[PDB]
């Protein structure tokens, strides 16, 4: 387990019906297995990267990934960087903050998440958007919102998602949509692993729902999770960097109508073997 | 205040320089990826290609100019990585501005490159 890229929320802890409690966790600390003179965003999207290694993720020759909560209060783009780093040449990176900042990605889009528009469809969504959080834990609106919507209308069929939550920062809706890709999971960093910090990761989107999930139920989940399993923080993968790249996989990508999308169709896609969207000129906006 | 003190200033990379001179920090916050240290060594690449001797960066927070949000006086950094010796990593953004890359073999002169 130490030398995983960190920890996936089992299964049997999916299954279960929790109420929601509270979270025994402390997001914060001095980290001490971060790498000397690495930022903790680097080797946290270092074992991001490494744990979307392991999935059947789509790779189109010109892959479209977009990038949310990718600033920081530095004014640099770490996530970017790594994201740019395990991604192919030439793969478009599009990048997204509320904030200025610089970056290694194609474009960088300033102001509001909800003011990012676009008519192409993704391959990837990529989002580490927060804000520091009342005595409830209700679904948070803000950004997640429109994060569904996104998904919703912008994710190529057969693309994949990672979305940042916390105890705290997470929303309904976001967990029941993964109930509409072909696997999901909640991924907690090994080098962040005392945090309540995870990835929700939905791996090939299918469009419709596989499973019905109900987002506050799993959020309990989640927590319940996290309370009765403690994970001792690792940076262990971080030291074989060999095999880090995505895998150049040529995924096919078709534009098809709802009626040629068949049983044997959803299931390539289901075993990230399809990508579904149109290859038009990509336009980003403000 | 080192990144408004080169912003406005008629000469930034001067202004960097002089910054050092009288005892300020070199700017912090590069970006230093985790890579295999087995890579061609060259000074700017498409992906990390430090070798021993070397660390990688993410380019455009090398860069003086993207730093500060400043218009580049051409960006041959951002999009990329750039190496940088072990010994200078202190100072990625020093170190770019004061050095060039030979044309031939793609390094560092003074560094990595071997030539005539
Ligand atoms: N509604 C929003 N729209 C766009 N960005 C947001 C929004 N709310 C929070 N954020 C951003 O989420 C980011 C959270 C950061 N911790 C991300 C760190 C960054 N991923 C890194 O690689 O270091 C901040 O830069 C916020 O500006
Ligand atoms: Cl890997
Ligand atoms: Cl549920
Ligand atoms: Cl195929
Ligand atoms: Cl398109
Ligand atoms: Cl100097
Ligand atoms: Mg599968
Ligand atoms: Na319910
Ligand atoms: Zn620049
Ligand atoms: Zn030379």
């Amino acid at each position: 387990q130490a030398w995983q890229p960190g920890v996936a929320m089992p299964n049997l802890y999916k299954m279960q019906r929790m109420l929601l409690e509270k979270c025994d966790l402390q997001n914060y600390g001095e980290n001490a297995v971060i790498p000397k003179g690495i930022m903790m965003n680097v080797a946290k999207y270092t074992q991001l990267c490494q744990y979307l290694n392991t999935l059947t993720l789509a790779v189109p020759y010109n892959m479209r990934v977009i990038h949310f909560g990718a600033g920081s209060d530095k004014g640099v783009a770490p996530g970017t960087a790594v994201l740019r780093q395990w991604l192919p040449t030439g793969t478009l990176l599009v990048d997204s903050d509320l904030n200025d900042f610089v970056s290694d990605a194609d474009s960088t889009l300033i102001g509001d998440c909800a003011t990012v528009h676009t008519a192409n469809k993704w391959d990837l969504i990529i989002s580490d958007m927060y804000d520091p959080r009342t005595k409830e834990n209700d679904s948070k609106e803000g950004f997640f919102t429109y994060l569904c919507g996104f998904i919703k209308q912008k994710l190529a069929l057969g693309g994949s998602i990672a979305v940042k939550i916390t105890e705290h920062s997470w929303n309904a809706d976001l967990y029941k949509l993964m109930g509409h890709f072909s696997w999901w999971t909640a991924f907690v960093t090994n080098v962040n692993a005392s945090s309540s910090e995870a990835f929700l990761i939905g791996a090939n989107y299918l469009g419709k729902p596989k499973e019905q999930i109900d987002g506050y139920t799993m959020h309990a989940n989640y927590i319940f999770w996290r309370n009765t399993n403690p994970i001792q923080l690792s940076s262990y993968s971080l030291f074989d960097m060999s095999k880090f790249p995505l895998k150049l996989r040529g995924t096919a990508v078709m534009s098809l109508k709802e009626n040629q999308i068949n049983d044997m169709i959803y299931s390539l896609l289901e075993k990230g073997r399809l990508i579904i969207r149109e290859n038009n000129r990509v336009v980003v906006s403000s | 205040t080192v990144l408004s003190f080169c912003a406005f200033a008629v000469d930034p990379a001067k202004a960097y320089k002089d910054y050092l001179a009288s005892g300020g920090q070199p700017i912090t916050n590069c970006v230093k990826m985790l890579c295999t240290h087995t890579g061609t060594g060259q000074a700017i690449t498409v992906t990390p290609e430090a070798n021993m001797d070397q660390e990688s960066f993410g380019g455009a927070s090398c860069c003086l100019y993207c730093r500060c949000h400043i218009d580049h006086p051409n960006c041959d950094l951002k999009g990329k990585y750039v190496q940088i010796p072990t010994t200078c990593a202190n100072d990625p953004v020093g170190f770019t501005l004061r050095n060039t890359v030979c044309t031939v073999c793609g390094m560092w002169k003074g560094y990595g490159c071997s030539c005539d």
